[PDB]
């Protein structure tokens, strides 16, 4: 529905890459599913991913202190806790749910920085995602440049690698907490939660950056049969054009269209 | 456990400086060690516990960051220094203790002033 997308692209002033996978079926849906976009705070669940891969369910149980050093642009949660800390398990709630970029840096610091993060990701074989930066610099992405970049089809591939049991890159209690955070997430719902159909499920993770890149990533599951999981990113041509959820929706309207 | 910061001072213009923090008291890991500074907030430098660097886009090719494992000690080396590093520099390190503590730790900043 390569016209269809056109059309989006061309009535939101913006440029889409897609990727949606089927995969009860391995039926695709793609519109430069290869282009790269800024990820934006999507880095965020595949950070969890890799915290999950390294801690015990228990272990994350560990608090970690900080202080207003560790303060950024925007921490809506950690700004709370700063005199007691957060534990890794409220740290990856606060950063998945609520896109607390604080939480987020201090996750990718107890993975090792964002190096560690890229050799993590290259490990399960993702290797386009270009982690770099840390919150909030990695926004800053001029178009064209690779550094915090990623794709639309890296994305869902290295969130289904995480998420789902095929291919199963964390086990089932862990796969169980990620889903359980992403399907809470309270920043997606005018995103790819408002393209799907009546009675799917929906667990996302949203991004914005600059040149008014918009994206979601999310699993979805229809009221009965097998999870699609697709990522709808988004940018502008100006460094600092705003954006519109809208964009998202109706992406995820033609995809759910050309899926069914 | 606690970091120490020293090294800071003025500088002309092209100049040179190295700052270094070492992490004392009852240490079990590191993670990520490395240094921010106040223009806003940003990175300058860190590295990890298996020397993996990452350095703000304005400092590459200038700075050098390295690190002591052994003595729990990172150091910045700063070269070519430019009027637009003037700033509180700071360390952090994301460490856990022998008591079972873990998390961010900061020094106390050091001032770097490049003038003429
Ligand atoms: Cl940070
Ligand atoms: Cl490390």
């Amino acid at each position: 529905m390569k016209d269809d997308f056109a059309k989006l692209e061309e009535q939101f002033d913006a440029k889409l890459g897609i990727f949606a996978l089927d995969t009860g079926t391995n039926r695709t849906v793609a519109y430069r599913p290869d282009e790269r976009f800024a990820f934006a705070s999507t880095i965020k669940a595949l950070t969890v991913g890799v915290l999950l891969q390294q801690k015990s369910i228990e272990d994350l149980n560990q608090r970690i202190t900080y202080t207003r050093d560790d303060l950024v642009n925007y921490n809506p949660i950690t700004e709370k806790h700063v005199d007691t800390g957060m534990t890794l398990k409220e740290l990856a709630d606060a950063s998945l749910r609520y896109s607390d970029n604080a939480a987020q840096n201090l996750i990718l610091k107890q993975i090792g920085g964002p190096e560690s993060l890229k050799k993590e990701l290259r490990k399960i074989g993702d290797e386009v995602t270009n982690p770099e930066r840390f919150e909030p610099e990695l926004n800053e992405v001029n178009p064209g440049e690779t550094q915090d970049t990623s794709t639309a089809r890296a994305l869902v591939t290295s969130l289904r690698a995480f998420a789902l049991e095929d291919p199963g890159k964390l086990p089932s209690e862990k796969r169980e907490l990620l889903i359980d955070w992403m399907k809470r997430n309270t920043t997606g719902d005018a995103l790819i939660r408002a393209g799907v159909p009546d009675g799917w499920e929906v667990a996302d993770k949203t991004g914005a950056a600059s040149y008014g890149t918009r994206n979601d990533i999310a699993i979805i599951w229809p009221p009965k049969g097998d999870p699609v999981v697709l990522a709808v990113l988004s940018s502008r041509d100006k460094k600092d054009a705003k954006y519109d959820d809208k964009l998202i929706a109706e992406a995820t309207k033609v995809v759910m269209k050309a899926l069914n | 456990v606690q970091l120490q910061e020293s090294g800071g001072g003025l500088v002309q213009p092209g100049g040179s400086l190295r700052l270094s923090c070492a992490a004392s008291g009852s240490i079990s890991s590191i993670t990520t060690m490395g240094w921010y500074r106040q223009d806003g907030r940003e990175l300058v430098a860190l590295i990890n516990s298996v020397g993996d660097t990452t350095y703000a886009g304005s400092v590459k090719g200038r700075f050098t960051i390295s690190r002591d494992n052994a003595k729990n000690t990172v150091y910045l080396e700063m070269s070519s220094l430019k009027p637009e590093d003037t700033a509180v520099y700071y360390c952090n390190a994301f460490m856990s203790t022998n008591s079972g503590r873990t998390g961010s730790f900061w020094g106390q900043g050091t001032q770097v002033t490049v003038s003429s």
